[PDB]
């Protein structure tokens, strides 16, 4: 070795630090997508059933009202109850997705920022590959 | 599979959204028609006519029930999670079945009053997916696509009724038969009598009886021969004079036919006994074949159906050079650190790159985008070939110093003008290097992320133009401007992936006419074109009109990517149509679904050709349904895909019903599995087995588990589990190992109790490939007469990395017969017991027999596996079975990234025992000659293998992306050397592994 030693070695297992980063970075993005996908279809499922209990309250109008014991009662006072459970869960489903959204931007930028520089530290490898035979690739 | 490649020595001659597992009990907010929601407490495992008839009977507490119905005038109705309502009316169905979302049922009568009509729109469910997300895209392709594709739906029906009785019959159970009707020379002398001895069965209960009936017959004897040779043993008697018994042998030949005893096929087409796959297993195993007099009548009988229904200006004279305006992406990710940027890159493409393509002026790093530009590509508009495609992407690299793509032209034939929003891709794993062509990428609106807005060119009206006006380029070769030995058809034997110099490219096009005489160069001729050019292009287009036919072996290059044209790939598919056999059909079926990627447009010839005999042979509809259902988690393939398994479902027939049993019973267990894996069930092999069994025995597995077709191979009926055989077998990702009852009327009676591991981990794509390749090379070499044996079980990749692997019984990893016998500190490697392992099992002249055997084997595989460059083989990757055949699992990776199989000494030992070293008997010699013979055999057959691969690039599969994969291969079979040059090469790999040439 004359110029730039084996120098040139130190920095191929950093360039791991980074190279399998790389890939863990990327289940994580590939994973979280999914994630995503699954609660936004989640939320249309909501909305059909928050749209199915609605369609309910208002057939015992006309109805029921065709009489106004009596007390044909707690039924509606909490068919109007679950409705809340239920707006109050797509309320909290929809927070929970636009911080996934948030962290999949995030995923996504760290990703965006880090594969020019993996691919800058590629070829200064493959360039400088004249400097038994084989040996300095072990490790 | 039939047996378990064990050969006979001289023989001679439950849910809820965010739930896994809903609560045993569970309560249901029941909803009525008169505005009162009850809450009902419900088993898990309840029908819905007992939930009904409770409701039904509880309502009489809930006031206005004088407004409730009759029991049987309502139907139960809810959201799944697939968020979709859903009438359900098959109320046998359990509620933990009914995928479900939130703990409701909603009470309403049958709207729609097809109730048949809806029932069968079931199909969503085989599919993975509501029909009606169909019945709502605005795409008219996809609208077009479902209508006009029923023709073929409407033909495949009809050839299958056109033959009343046994044309269904043969539909259903196809002929499973090797496509070569003369047979091995290696197998006739296993024969060596000529001929072959057959035991034949007859029924006689309930007297239970069965007979058996033994004939020594032709190897080549039809099968209708063979019923009548059994009537005559089964009638021939002391009063029958020997006129009178011939008039039977007849007045009842033809009532019967025959079935493999144990599983579900059934010989119902002359051919030689000995092509059916069947028979020719039995021998090469030292087996005697078991057969069925089954009456036609007992078999016609068994099939029902026949159930069909369907409910639903000028041209490129144009005189302007190609721009496309972009206007604005609306959203990045990055902000700012130095030499970065962002620019729309775009390119003009038909497979790979006419003209000099473009990259738009850099403009904001960051701050909301906008372009503004158009961009003016150097070819001409008339140039542009059928199916040129826009290939742009976004990312940047160092511009100083240290993704979406779209067809030019509608399905329609119509250049593509004005508006356009495109949703882009996210950038795939090993590619920046690119722009990104090979994308399914080719037409595709994505979902809602990065998303640039189009301006294409407009200038009243334009489409493309029949072969008319194409064929009329006659104009050009009738040019001749005279002011200006043939061997180099050689380079037709050149493998795809070899690279042609310009100069060759120019010399091709020139001889052009003088290779319709050798029709093979095609691809090459193919490749040599300037295809902006609508010149060359159209005369093109017309030699491809006439070109001779082509061998579907080499005719199916021209469906991998690299080639991207209506007209070069219908001659494709004409070749496939001509003589492509259903044989054939099914080895390389995996293929032919991934090419359908590349298709550019939904409705177009290869699909037609596929959806046709998917429902004319339903040995090939299994295995198109299960391929295609694998993967419609991709959205990139699912519309695709899905509206493909929509018209196939529409139209299989009564087949569909067993697949939802199939289908059902894969939800369990990837449910189950799931459980397991996750769910903090990360306690132990005892706790959970205890979990295991206790939910198997609940009566909604019980059912969905039981009376079903292995998606392994569905002559394998599955019937009641063996539950006590039933294991996780834990050590790993926790796989199942599983265990049924084989229910055939002669089932242990004559071959086998039926197993399976089914897998929630693994991606098995890579396995099942490899595994088809290994089959392919044992193809080449049975056929070529030189025998060499390997064992590629069946595995099948049912969805995302999950899948059914084959059990083959007695068989053991290299690990396993170690430890199975010795003391000591050392290993000794038990090279005693791991031949003395052999030398038990296979006392007698039965050990020669068994020693060539693995031999064989042996050799087989060191080839294969280091022509593929797989895993890299340890002791627990190793198989040998009692039997002697030895045989590789779990390959894993592919195509390496070098000589993955060392023979170790213990394998050198089984060469029969040699003392200081055994690198030279005379076992070993015999031995080095297969190798030689089989890697040179492979390499005579090397483009196959490369066209294989090839066309299976547009496969998520992160060991295939690029040619540039496949040259691993290329180099391994030899680049540009000959066959006794490369024959040392191979030596050369041999000897630097070993320390022993």
């Amino acid at each position: 070795i004359e110029a730039v030693g084996k120098k040139l070695h130190e920095y191929n297992t950093q360039f791991q630090e980074k190279s399998r980063e790389y890939d863990r970075l990327y289940e994580e993005y590939t994973r979280t997508s999914q994630e995503i996908q699954m609660k936004r279809t989640a939320i249309e499922a909501f909305n059909e059933t928050i749209k199915i209990f609605e369609e309910q309250c208002q057939t015992q109008e006309r109805y029921s009202k065709e009489y106004i014991i009596q007390r044909i009662m707690h039924n509606y006072d909490k068919l109007k109850s679950r409705i809340s459970e239920i707006i109050d869960s797509r309320r909290r489903l929809e927070e929970d997705l636009k911080k996934q959204a948030a962290e999949y931007r995030e995923i996504d930028k760290r990703m965006n920022s880090i594969k020019p520089d993996l691919i800058q530290l590629r070829k200064t490898r493959d360039q400088y590959l004249m400097w038994k035979l084989n040996e300095w690739l072990g490790n | 599979s039939y047996y378990h490649h064990h050969h006979h020595h001289d023989y001679d001659i439950g849910e809820l959204w965010g739930i896994h597992l809903m609560p045993p009990r569970i309560l249901v907010e029941c909803l009525l028609p008169n505005g009162m929601i009850v809450t009902l407490e419900c088993l898990r495992e309840a029908t819905l006519i007992t939930i009904k008839h409770e409701l039904f009977k509880e309502a009489r507490k809930y006031p206005l029930h004088q407004l409730l119905q009759d029991e049987s005038s309502y139907i139960f109705v809810s959201v799944t999670q697939e968020a979709e309502r859903e009438e359900f009316f098959d109320e046998t169905r359990r509620l933990c079945d009914l995928r479900l979302f939130q703990p409701f049922l909603k009470v309403i009568e049958p709207v729609g009053n097809r109730e048949e009509k809806i029932l069968n729109r079931e199909i969503g469910f085989a599919i993975g997916m509501p029909v009606c997300e169909f019945d709502m895209v605005k795409d008219p392709e996809v609208q077009d696509f479902r209508r006009n594709i029923l023709n073929v739906c409407k033909e495949a029906v009809d050839l299958r009724d056109l033959n009343s009785p046994h044309s269904r019959a043969m539909y259903v159970y196809p002929p499973n038969v090797e496509s070569s009707p003369e047979l091995p020379k290696h197998i006739y002398n296993k024969l060596d009598k000529g001929q072959i001895i057959v035991v034949i069965w007859v029924i006689v209960s309930p007297n239970n009886d069965k007979q058996k009936y033994t004939l020594k017959i032709n190897h080549d004897c039809v099968p209708e021969q063979v019923i009548a040779e059994a009537i005559r043993k089964k009638t021939r008697s002391m009063l029958l004079s020997s006129e009178q018994l011939k008039l039977c042998v007849l007045e009842y030949q033809g009532k019967y036919i025959l079935k493999v005893c144990g599983c579900d096929e059934y010989f119902l087409e002359k051919y030689p006994l000995s092509q059916y796959k069947y028979i020719r297993s039995c021998i090469m195993l030292g087996r005697m074949p078991n057969l069925m007099l089954m009456a036609k009548e007992s078999l016609y009988s068994q099939l029902p159906m026949d159930c069909f229904t369907m409910p639903s200006k000028s041209l490129w004279v144009i005189n302007s050079a190609l721009r496309i305006k972009i206007l604005c992406a609306t959203y990045v990710n990055v902000n700012i650190r130095d030499i970065d940027k962002i620019y729309v890159r775009t390119g003009i493409y038909h497979g790979g790159e006419p003209l000099c393509d473009n990259v738009n002026t850099q403009r904001v790093p960051c701050s909301n985008p906008r372009w503004n530009e158009w961009l003016n590509y150097d070819i001409y508009i008339p140039d542009l070939p059928r199916a040129a495609r826009l290939c742009l992407s976004i990312c940047s690299v160092k511009g100083r110093k240290g993704w979406g793509n779209i067809n030019l032209f509608d399905y329609t034939d119509t250049l593509v003008s004005g508006k356009m929003a495109l949703n882009l891709w996210p950038v795939p794993h090993g590619l920046e290097d690119l722009l990104n062509p090979i994308g399914v990428t080719g037409s595709n609106p994505n979902k809602e992320t990065p998303c640039l807005e189009l301006e294409f060119d407009w200038f009243s009206s334009v489409v493309k133009f029949p072969d008319m006006s194409v064929i009329e380029e006659h104009a050009n070769w009738s040019v001749s401007r005279e002011a200006g030995k043939e061997q180099l058809k050689a380079i037709s034997t050149r493998d795809p992936l070899s690279e042609i110099t310009e100069q060759e490219k120019d010399f091709l096009w020139s001889h052009r006419h003088y290779c319709v005489t050798i029709p093979e160069i095609l691809p090459k001729l193919l490749l040599s074109v300037k295809w902006n050019s609508r010149d060359e292009v159209a005369q093109m287009y017309c030699l491809v009109k006439d070109w001779p036919p082509i061998k579907p072996e080499q005719a199916m290059e021209l469906l991998d990517c690299n080639y991207p044209d209506p007209m070069v790939r219908g001659f494709a598919v004409r070749c496939l149509e001509k003589y492509l056999t259903d044989d054939k059909l099914s080895q390389y079926l995996i293929q032919l679904v991934q090419v359908l990627k590349y298709e550019q447009y939904l409705d177009n010839l290869l699909v037609r050709f596929l959806l046709k005999k998917a429902l004319t042979n339903q040995r090939i509809g299994h295995f198109f349904f299960w391929h295609l259902k694998s993967e419609m988690h991709n959205k990139t393939v699912s519309q695709r895909f899905g509206l493909l398994l929509e018209s196939y479902c529409r139209a299989c027939g009564m087949y569909l019903k067993h697949l939802n049993r199939q289908v059902e019973a894969m939800e369990k267990l990837i449910n189950l599995t799931d459980i397991l894996k996750q769910e903090k069930k990360d306690e132990t092999q005892k706790v959970q087995m205890k979990f295991l069994v206790e939910q198997m025995r609940r009566p909604d597995f019980m059912d969905a588990l039981q009376g079903f077709l292995s998606p392994l191979n569905p002559a394998h009926q599955l019937g009641n589990l063996r539950l006590e055989e039933c294991r996780i077998m834990s050590s790993a990702k926790r796989p199942l190992w599983l265990n049924w009852e084989n229910p055939d009327i002669m089932s242990e009676l004559l071959f086998q109790n039926n197993e399976i591991i089914f897998k929630n981990g693994d991606d098995l794509r890579q396995d099942m490939l490899t595994l088809q390749i290994i089959r392919i090379m044992e193809n080449i070499w049975q056929n070529q007469g030189l025998d060499l044996r390997m064992l590629p079980y069946g595995c099948l990749s049912i969805g995302d990395c999950v899948g059914l692997i084959e059990v083959v019984r007695n068989s053991h990893t290299i690990m396993q017969i170690q430890c199975k016998g010795g003391l000591k500190g050392a290993l000794q490697f038990n090279s005693h017991t791991l031949h003395q392992w052999l030398k038990d099992k296979n006392k007698g002249e039965i050990y020669d027999a068994a020693i060539d055997l693995f031999t064989r084997s042996c050799a087989g595989y060191c080839v294969a596996t280091f022509i593929l460059g797989i895993g890299d083989r340890h002791n627990s990757n190793i198989m040998v079975k009692d039997d002697g055949q030895l045989f590789h699992i779990d390959f894993g990776h592919f195509l390496d990234h070098r000589v993955p199989f060392v023979l170790t000494q213990d394998f050198l030992i089984v060469i029969s025992k040699g003392a200081q070293e055994c690198t030279k008997t005379r076992e070993f010699e015999r031995f080095q000659e297969m190798c030689y013979k089989a890697y040179l055999a492979i390499r005579q057959h090397a483009n196959l293998f490369i066209n294989l691969f090839s066309m299976m690039l547009g496969s998520g599969m992160p060991e295939l992306q690029s040619f540039d994969d496949i040259a691993y291969i290329r180099k391994t079979l030899a680049l540009d050397k000959t066959e006794q040059e490369a024959l040392e090469y191979f030596m050369k790999q041999m000897n630097d592994a070993h320390h022993g040439g």
